[PDB]
């Protein structure tokens, strides 16, 4: 099955044993999942379980090169949707994007590459828009980082719980 | 050269052979 | 077409 | 040992063994950072498996971009090694006509690689070398051989 990585996470990220929900531990540290996608379109979920005061999360899709010990975004190699403020990030710059997230909310995350590369984020179902087109070429893989102790958990598929609307994909867990 | 540690199979695409 | 071998 | 134990040994210990260095055989290699054993592994060679069809079509896009060496290394008829763009310190293993190490190809899970292995105990501070095999290709594109040995054959062609 796909599942968050065993070895290709920060250590300080606390993994449950199922390895689909992980808790973050003060700054920013990242942990991808165990399968990535060269061409195609997919789709993962990230439901928020808890979000207490002052902590966040930046979520997307990573190349195996993201830096673990650092936001998703930071680099070249990834690209990233903030809760707070609903901020993308590529290469540490934020830009405008959506309306923020938190608690409770249920995210989306498409890619496309196909073989005009897209990256599209959605909040319980509904497209927040394009964030990112003409996408680095490479592996990308579904991707968590975290700011303190906040809690997340990610569906990989094949049921999600708010399917988009006229989108068409196959779910991450097609990789297993 | 990027960095591998293990062997990785590439990957052919359907167009692989095509003008 | 020049590889490196084990064996000619 | 079932080969696959001596190999996640090697996979485990190869980093700590050996080291890129300056060349006195041509410009970089790999030299010998501790004590190695007769028949040890010492690195794999690692890269892109691909099929053998794909080797020509590969090796004119990389003179098309300018890249001198060869560093395509043949598993069997069926496949071979890409380490042009992606690969290990085995890369920078230079030839040599008395080497100390050789090649040999080893199946892990239905699944080749190659591993030089150390043909001698093997000393600190040695170059590690293997013969490269090359086929024989006519005098207007020999190679000629800087490895130093007494019985050196002159050119790797
Ligand atoms: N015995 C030898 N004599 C002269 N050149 C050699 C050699 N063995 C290897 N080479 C050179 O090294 C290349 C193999 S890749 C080996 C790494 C290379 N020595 C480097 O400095 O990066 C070959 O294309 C060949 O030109
Ligand atoms: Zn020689």
């Amino acid at each position: 099955r796909v599942l968050l990585a065993l070895h290709d996470r920060a250590p300080q990220l606390k993994i449950s044993d199922d390895r689909l929900t992980v808790v973050g531990e003060k700054g920013y540290s990242m942990v991808r999942a165990s399968h990535g996608v060269r061409k195609g379109a997919w789709y993962f979920e990230i439901t928020v379980d808890e979000m207490p005061p002052d902590t966040a999360a930046r979520l997307g899709w990573s190349q195996p090169l993201g830096n673990l010990q650092a936001p998703l975004g930071y680099d070249k190699f990834s690209y990233s949707w903030r809760s707070k403020k609903g901020t993308k990030f590529h290469q540490s710059i934020g830009k405008h994007y959506s309306s923020g997230y938190g608690q409770g909310d249920v995210l989306g995350f498409y890619i496309n590459l196909p073989e005009s590369s897209e990256i599209i984020f959605y909040k319980n179902g509904v497209n927040q828009g394009v964030a990112y087109k003409d996408i680095f070429e490479g592996v990308y893989f579904p991707a968590i980082s975290l700011y303190k102790s906040c809690t997340v958990s990610i569906n990989f598929g094949p049921c999600f719980k708010y399917p988009p609307k006229d989108l068409t994909y196959r779910p991450m867990s097609d990789m297993g | 050269f990027k960095e591998l540690d293990e062997n990785v199979e590439y990957e052919e695409r359907e167009s692989e052979f095509d003008i | 077409a020049r590889t490196k071998q084990t064996a000619r | 040992l079932p080969m696959p134990m001596r190999f996640r040994h090697l996979k485990k210990t190869s980093k700590e063994a050996v080291g890129v260095y300056r060349s006195p055989i041509h410009g970089r290699g790999l030299f010998c950072k501790r004590n190695i054993d007769a028949g040890e592994m010492v690195i794999e060679y690692a890269g892109i498996v691909i099929r053998s069809i794909l080797t020509d079509k590969r090796e004119k896009y990389y003179d098309s971009k300018g890249i001198g060496s060869s560093y395509m290394f043949r598993i069997d008829d069926s496949e071979v090694v890409d380490a042009t763009m992606h690969g290990n310190a085995a890369r920078f293993i230079n030839h040599s006509c008395e080497p100390n190490c050789y090649s040999r190809v080893i199946n892990i899970d239905g699944q080749k690689h190659i591993v030089i292995f150390a043909m001698r105990k093997i000393y600190r501070g040695e170059e590690l070398t293997y013969d490269y095999k090359f086929p024989i290709e006519d005098a207007s594109n020999k190679l000629p051989c800087n490895c130093g040995a007494k019985k050196c054959r002159k050119f790797l062609n």
